[PDB]
């Protein structure tokens, strides 16, 4: 009994800590190093800074009077830039295990498939989709993540009115919004933003009782009227096949 | 839709025939195919 | 196993998708309200029913034919004839098999009965 | 066309059955082009 | 659905993208960047070949022209992500958003998941404030019996309060092992232990 | 009522008088005394509530320092701005924020502290152990691990463990640049000879144990390694770490290696965490024999002192053993491993002779521990008392309100008894029985394959008496009937139905007497359509070949022949 | 098309022979629809239903028992139920990849 | 299936038994070549290899 | 040697485990099985 | 049912709310504006280069229908009589039987 929204109930709780754990890495700073090469990546991977720190120390380490080499050059910030990476996958990897292992909902079900099922390729921030996220104005972020309350406010003073180091995220993306208790529903579950957006209130991030009741209330309406006419068709069968409309009891209706 | 054919399907009114049986049959069933079809407008509206 | 009537109130307002609520219902004469998202296999006819194929049921009773891992809740008047109903879904082995007791007369407020048994014992 | 067993036709002007026949359309004319260019290869094969 | 996301996403993350920049302040110095769907560059490597031999250039702009080819790479990579994965994700969308009434979330059941994604919410909290170890499935850790929700297995469903032989789950009485009692487990049977 | 409440008497007649049958069963000698040990519903849900709110209460305590932490931070920052906070100030914070597992927001300091030297050689090795986050090792140890030492470790690792070790790498190396720095005969091991780099080295140590698997993997191999490499003599504490490392990952042979070598060599400076190491680490590996044999051995050599932690690790090992199942050979009398918590009241014993304060256990283990006791222990007076009538029918009754009485001695009455084998040798043989024993059913059963499919689930079996006089053979009988089984006559017994017309009928068309072809206005029926397409695939093999025409075969040429 | 529909309906007809799924003889028999009779060693529908109603009858999830410590750490159905952080599974794989036994 | 469709309640029925995430839905793991390809290039050692540990593949022949 | 840099980069990384003795079932992460089991399902044809 | 009543627009309103959307949906304006479509494995993309009865439009939400092919909002008029009469076929069948 309530095995599907006892299950259901599991896997939300491991999806909001995902996505609170996505809004966290997002907007944060991962510093790779090599040799006296930092290189400065975004959570979602987007290289922000190549530096160099010491210069007294490491210039010499690539010449200069020498000439440079590019070649060891090259190599350290390869390696630098993977390591921040690196970095990056760690952490959502991490995440990821914090949940599992508090989650025990999850862990009824007896899966070793749950620990690999997302891993770093998987998880969000992806790379690949850095540009679209990152590129975005303030409001454009702003509705990415579903809050529509503050780009509604942006718009209408918009209208109205009308190498740095930090992440492009960390301007929309603040604190609070780690907290999964903030996490709006439509954004929730990505693979289904789509369809989850209509259980949301218009303005509002929260979910709308108004919607979804009129939604419930429609099927109940119809399958409501289906139900009386299968009944219908049941018992004028009963009284065609039987020839009357009665019928015996059973042998312990004496009693 | 629905208050539609509550007046029209009221009893001896102008949108049924009682001339007879079958043409009553059909003024009944051309009022219901009309309800009918303003509800499944009505149903794919919202969406589409 | 029973259901009781707090399990019905908080189905009747979150469905799940995968539990069915089956009215046991018998006679037509004596139901006049619908348990919501419920379907209709009277008591009588269960024995046979639940002998259908998937297909063959689906023609009879105009809905899908619950899969054996699914929940079943039954559902009658007093609670008597579901209890006979869920024998039978018993015994075709069905896994989760609820019936709610004091079912449509706890729901609706109407005082109805199965049968009409009664306590008191003719002397012997 | 004749529809298969336990199918109906969608209407004529709608989205889906106007792709559907375009698909046919271009489909068979592939189809035909290529019939005729086996042919051609045996022509010239020698068979 | 979901598998084809998958596909997607994979696919992307293996895959290769290259970039080119070359340095504006006039020193011939281009670099070429090999980039996965980590961020992550798998070849970096500077061109001196265009540049003349008088050279001179200092670390920080050799370092500004690999910085500007990881970017353009790294733009180039997620500009065919874009590509690969867009159509096949634009239909997604129409499947989802008009094709609700397929899904658990769709209809009469939308009124469900809001529900559990609540409840969610609200059980994170507590186990936030439990130290992060949940609560009890069984809400056995609970102050009132008004807490203990409908939902929770805690719920007595037997077909007797009172009466043992009728509470077993199947036709007979199963024992664990030991000839140990399963049906209804006594307090210290129940042992929570690492 | 209850099916096991059964008559243990014959009903009354002389045959009681008039014949030596005894009217009680003789006692069982090896059934032992009923006694009481166990819980309430309402105790166990007593212990876990209480359980509960002491885990809130730590994880407040934590939210609350975390939170303190964190103001300094952002007065520090933005109060004093413009004006630079000496070193000392700035380096209590970074540690402050490391310990409670804000790494990230430490770096910076770290960094900035580095750059104008204002760290020197223990300062290095303060913020590397802070690393480790031993305030937030506090918080997990109490809430999530429940107390269990080992566990804590592999639940830090999730903290951001990888971004952890690689900081902790980073300073690392930073603090042996500054080291070269300060010491500037012994020029070339200078930096390495110093006592102030074996103390770094281990601090590293010590913060990798906190990361992940992969780094605890680490550290007896490469860090170990290159700190013999780099010319860095190690401390008792650099080889209990390394220890620890071998056996959280279960490595057995080589921790007690390093603890053999030490014992050889450098014997005086053991102390007892290499004990504790062993102990964890054998308990991870589940040999409970070796757990045992180090926990003995610490009380013969009363030196180093056992502390609560060894007590605490040892007993766990004990609740872990006593907890495991063996395999389905040795269950089925009953859960043998279960004799293990009953070394326990002796190991309490020990740690009063050896000062290991008794309260200083988990809440946890002392949860486990006092159940154990319940369960063996008890004292002479209680002894004296224990066997009285009124406690053992007391015990049955309990049984018999919650329906269990299959094992009790006197509440049974074994009915069935078991046949002889028969000879080949002889049918002519009578056989008979020289002694009697009451064993369980499973010694001899009828062979799995001779008996009926599934029995408990498709057949109701009652064992009951006959009524009447039976002359000669068994006065009971299985009535076993099948649980499908109905009257021959049912389908007058029961309500018609609309069904009844199809009365005796093998393939019945119930898509015709059915409501769907009526309800549905499409009404597709799935029989027709599987019909029509092996109607189809029928016509493919109803292929006739229309007739080829030969031409005449030349050798020089092809001919053509076209219609006519 | 057809071959398609042909070679599933025929899947389907094998299965009911391999397992004797279907009802027999008649539904409406006078001794009720449920009459049936098993043969020694024959699979059978009442079996096979049968057999997964013992396994799973009113579970709800796998770990179901696990109240039960010697029930809990058993090894039988696998050993995942067994593996609850990170640090344990790979260790586990580490340790089965050197070809040494699993913890 | 563009052309023809199912009969309106054959759908109807169908869409009573709701796809649901947990179990009605296909795992999001099928076999898929990148999927291995992903799975063998996302252990540590081979990650670093590629990326890293092997002389560039542009710079030089080895 | 130099903080950082390849080697010491790679010896972080630890012990390589052979894909040789991994177990990997059919969606291609490691088994639930125990190891026996595992071992008779892929052991060699005959 | 008092929570409830009447919904008059459906959950996105206007082109405003439906701009909206469609980026929350995970779409970028500059990029997936920019794949071209396909329609039968043509490649339409040739713009006006072929003549058919088939709304021109890259995003798949102006060719949706219902599954009975039919189209009641936003419909060419030739669509809107044909999908009305497939209806009214249908319930007057209905009502009917």
């Amino acid at each position: 009994s309530f095995r599907y929204t006892n299950n259901l109930i599991g896997a939300l709780k491991h999806r909001l800590l995902l996505e609170s754990s996505y809004r966290e890495i997002a907007s944060r700073k991962f510093i790779g190093n090599c040799r006296g090469v930092e290189v400065v990546c975004s959570g979602y991977g987007t290289v922000l800074a190549v530096q160099l720190t010491d210069k007294a120390v490491w210039e010499s380490f690539y010449r200069k009077t020498g000439s440079l080499d590019l070649d060891k050059l090259a190599e350290s910030i390869k390696t630098a830039l993977w390591d921040a990476t690196r970095k990056i996958r760690s952490a959502k990897e991490a995440a990821l295990h914090r949940s599992l292992s508090h989650n025990t909902r999850m862990r009824a079900s007896a899966d070793l498939k749950h620990w690999y099922e997302e891993d770093a390729n998987t998880l969000r921030p992806l790379a690949f989709e850095a540009l679209k996220h990152e590129a975005a104005t303030p409001w454009m972020q702003l509705v990415q993540h579903g809050k529509k309350e503050e780009a509604a406010a942006l718009l209408k003073e918009f209208e109205q009115k009308g190498n740095r180091e930090q992440p492009p995220l960390a301007s929309t993306l603040k604190a609070e919004d780690s907290n999964p208790a903030t996490i709006p529903i439509g954004s929730v579950h990505p693979l289904f933003t789509p369809a989850l957006v209509q259980i949301e209130e218009a303005g509002g991030g929260s979910v709308s009782n108004e919607a979804v009741c009129r939604a419930q209330l429609w099927e109940l309406s119809r399958d409501e009227q289906l139900f009386w006419e299968r009944v219908e068709l049941i018992r004028k069968g009963q009284v065609a096949s039987i020839g009357s409309s009665h019928k015996r009891g059973y042998a312990d209706e004496a009693a | 839709a629905t208050a539609t054919l509550y007046y029209a399907t009221k009893p001896l009114s102008n949108s049924l025939d009682y001339a007879s049986p079958y043409k009553y049959r059909r003024s009944l069933i051309t009022l219901c195919s009309n309800y009918g079809v303003e509800t499944a407008y009505t149903t794919q509206r919202p969406l589409l | 196993h029973q259901v009781y009537l707090k399990d019905m109130l908080h189905l009747m307002r979150y469905p799940e998708p995968y539990t069915h609520i089956i009215d046991c219902r018998t006679s037509t004469q004596k139901m006049h309200r619908w348990v919501p998202h419920s379907l209709w296999l009277p008591r009588d006819e269960v024995e046979y029913a639940l002998q259908l194929s998937a297909d063959e049921f689906l023609d009879m009773y105009g809905f899908r034919k619950p899969d054996k891992s699914d929940d079943v809740i039954l559902l009658s008047h007093n609670g008597i004839y579901s209890e006979q109903a869920g024998w039978e879904w018993k015994k075709q082995f069905f896994q989760h098999v609820y019936n709610y007791r004091g079912g449509t007369n706890e729901l609706f407020g109407e005082s109805y009965s199965d049968m009409n048994v009664s306590d008191v014992l003719s002397p012997w | 066309g004749a529809p298969p067993p336990g199918m109906f036709l969608r209407p004529a002007h709608s989205f889906r059955r106007l792709a559907g026949e375009l698909k046919r359309r271009r489909a068979q004319s592939i189809l035909d082009e290529v019939a005729r260019a086996q042919g051609m290869l045996d022509l010239f094969e020698r068979q | 659905y979901p598998a084809a996301v998958r596909y997607g996403v994979e696919l992307c993350t293996v895959l290769t993208a290259e970039g080119k920049f070359v340095d504006e302040r006039g020193s011939g110095l281009s670099a070429r960047c090999v980039v996965n769907g980590t961020g992550a560059a798998e070849s970096v490597v500077f061109d001196t070949a265009n540049c003349n031999g008088t050279n001179t250039t200092s670390v920080e702009d050799a370092l500004r022209v690999a910085h500007g080819a990881l970017r353009s790479a790294q733009d180039r990579h997620n500009t065919l992500a874009a590509f690969r994965l867009g159509p096949l994700s634009k239909q997604s969308q129409v499947l989802l958003f008009c094709g609700v009434n397929a899904y658990e979330f769709g209809g009469k059941y939308a009124r469900t998941y809001a529900y559990a994604f609540e409840k969610a919410k609200k059980e994170l909290e507590a186990t936030a404030a439990s130290g992060f170890m949940a609560p009890s499935l069984s809400h056995e850790d609970t102050e009132r019996l008004s807490d203990q929700p409908t939902t929770s297995p805690s719920v007595d469903r037997f077909a007797s309060t009172t009466h043992p032989e009728q509470r077993k789950a199947q036709f007979v009485p199963r024992v664990g092992p030991g000839s140990t009692p399963l049906e209804d487990p006594a307090a210290d049977q129940k042992s929570e232990w690492s | 009522m209850l099916s096991q409440n059964v008559a243990k008497t014959t009903v009354p007649s002389y045959y009681m008088i008039r014949t030596n049958l005894p009217h009680r069963k003789p006692q069982n000698q090896w059934e032992g005394v009923y006694y009481y040990s166990g819980i309430t519903k309402r105790q166990r849900h007593l212990i876990l509530l209480h359980r509960k709110r002491e885990r809130e209460a730590h994880m407040r305590s934590f939210n609350i320092s975390r939170a303190s932490v964190l103001q300094r931070l952002e007065q520090l920052s933005g109060d004093r701005k413009q004006e630079s906070l000496p070193p000392h100030v700035r380096l209590d914070l970074a540690v402050r924020l490391a310990q409670h597992g804000l790494y990230q927001q430490a770096t910076p300091i770290v960094d900035e502290l580095h750059h104008q030297k204002a760290l020197h050689a223990g300062h290095y090795a303060l913020l590397i152990n802070a690393l480790a986050c031993p305030r937030l090792g506090q918080r997990i140890l109490h809430c999530d691990a429940q107390c269990d030492p080992a566990l804590t470790y592999k639940l830090l690792g999730d903290e951001n463990g990888e971004e952890r070790a690689q900081e902790a790498y980073r300073w690392f190396d930073l603090a042996l640049t500054s080291l070269a720095v300060d010491c500037g005969h012994f020029v070339p091991y200078l930096p390495q000879g110093t006592a102030a780099a074996s103390h770094i080295t281990n601090a590293l140590m010590r913060t990798l144990l906190t990361c992940g698997y992969t780094h605890v993997a680490a550290i007896p191999d490469s860090v170990y390694d290159r700190m013999g490499s780099m010319g860095i003599s190690p401390t008792i504490s650099t080889y209990e770490l390394v220890m620890l490392a071998l056996s959280l990952q279960g490595n057995m042979v080589e921790a007690e290696s390093i603890l053999s070598f030490l014992r050889s060599h450098h014997s005086e400076h053991i102390t007892v965490e290499s004990f504790n190491a062993l102990l964890l680490g054998h308990r991870e590996a589940r040999q409970f024999d070796c757990c045992d044999a180090i926990w003995q051995e610490l009380v013969d050599r009363r030196w180093p002192r056992a502390s609560p932690l060894t007590a605490e690790l040892y007993l766990r090992s004990i609740m872990d053993h006593a907890n495991t199942p063996t395999s389905e050979p040795l269950q089925s009398f009953a859960n043998i491993n279960v004799v293990e918590k009953k070394k326990v009241p002796l190991v309490l014993a020990q740690m009063d002779e050896l000062g290991v304060p008794r309260t200083h256990l988990s809440r946890v283990l002392m949860d486990e521990v006092e159940d154990s006791l319940r369960k063996f222990q008890t004292y002479r007076s209680r002894f004296y008392e224990w066997g009285r009538a009124v406690k053992q029918f007391d015990f049955i009754e309990f049984r018999r309100r919650n329906g269990w009485l299959y094992d009790l001695h006197l509440m049974k009455c074994t009915t069935k008894q078991v046949g002889p084998l028969r000879d080949f040798n002889d049918p002519d043989a009578v056989q008979g029985a020289v002694a009697t024993a009451e064993i369980p059913a499973f010694f001899n059963e009828r062979p799995a394959w001779e008996r009926p499919p599934l029995e408990e689930t498709l057949y109701v079996t009652t064992n009951k008496e006959r009524y009447d006089d039976v002359r000669g053979g068994d006065i009971y009988y299985d009535d076993t009937r099948g649980l499908h089984d109905r009257s021959p006559t049912w389908m007058n017994e029961v309500p018609e139905t609309r069904y009844d017309r199809l009365y005796g009928v093998n393939h019945p068309d119930i898509a015709k007497i059915g409501i769907r072809r009526h309800l549905n206005v499409e009404y597709v029926n799935r029989k027709e359509v599987v019909e029509r397409d092996a109607a189809l695939m029928k016509k493919t093999l109803s292929s006739g070949r229309r007739l080829r025409h030969r031409v005449e075969s030349s050798r020089t040429h092809r001919n053509a022949g076209s219609l006519s | 098309r057809a071959s398609r529909t042909t070679a599933e309906q025929q899947r389907e007809e094998e299965r009911a022979q391999r397992f004797g799924l279907g009802r027999q003889g008649a539904l409406v028999q006078d001794g009720g629809p449920d009459q049936r009779t098993l043969k020694k060693h024959t699979n059978d529908e009442r079996i096979v239903d049968a057999m997964l109603f013992q396994q799973n009858a009113y579970r709800k999830t796998p770990t179901d028992e696990h109240w039960n410590p010697y029930i809990r750490r058993s090894t039988e159905n696998g050993v995942g139920h067994l593996l609850q952080n990170k640090f344990d599974i790979m260790r586990r794989e580490d340790r089965l990849s050197k070809g040494e036994q699993d913890l | 299936n563009d052309i023809y469709r199912h009969s309106f309640e054959d759908v109807q029925a169908c869409h009573t038994q709701r796809v649901t995430e947990r179990d009605r839905t296909m795992p999001p793991y099928l076999p898929t070549l990148p999927h291995f390809v992903a799975i063998i290039k996302k252990d540590p050692h081979i990650s670093f290899l590629l990326h890293i540990g092997l002389p560039d593949r542009n710079s030089s022949e080895e | 040697d130099t903080q950082n840099d390849k080697k010491q980069l790679a010896r972080r990384l630890g012990r390589y485990m052979l894909f040789a003795n991994r177990s990997l079932d059919d969606t291609g992460f490691p088994t639930d099985a125990r190891a026996d089991d595992y071992t008779r399902w892929m052991a060699p044809p005959s | 049912e008092r929570r409830a009543l009447w919904a008059e627009v459906g959950p996105i309103s206007d082109v405003g709310s439906a701009v909206t959307a469609w980026i929350r949906f995970g779409n970028d304006p500059v990029l997936h504006t920019a794949v071209p479509t396909m329609l039968g494995g043509k490649f339409r993309n040739q713009q006006r280069e072929k003549e058919s009865l088939l709304p021109n439009s890259s995003s798949p939400f102006a060719y949706v229908e219902d599954y009975m092919g039919t189209n009641l909002v936003f419909g060419s008029p030739v669509h809107a009589k044909e999908s009305a009469a497939v209806w009214a076929t249908y319930f007057e069948r209905r009502y009917a039987s």
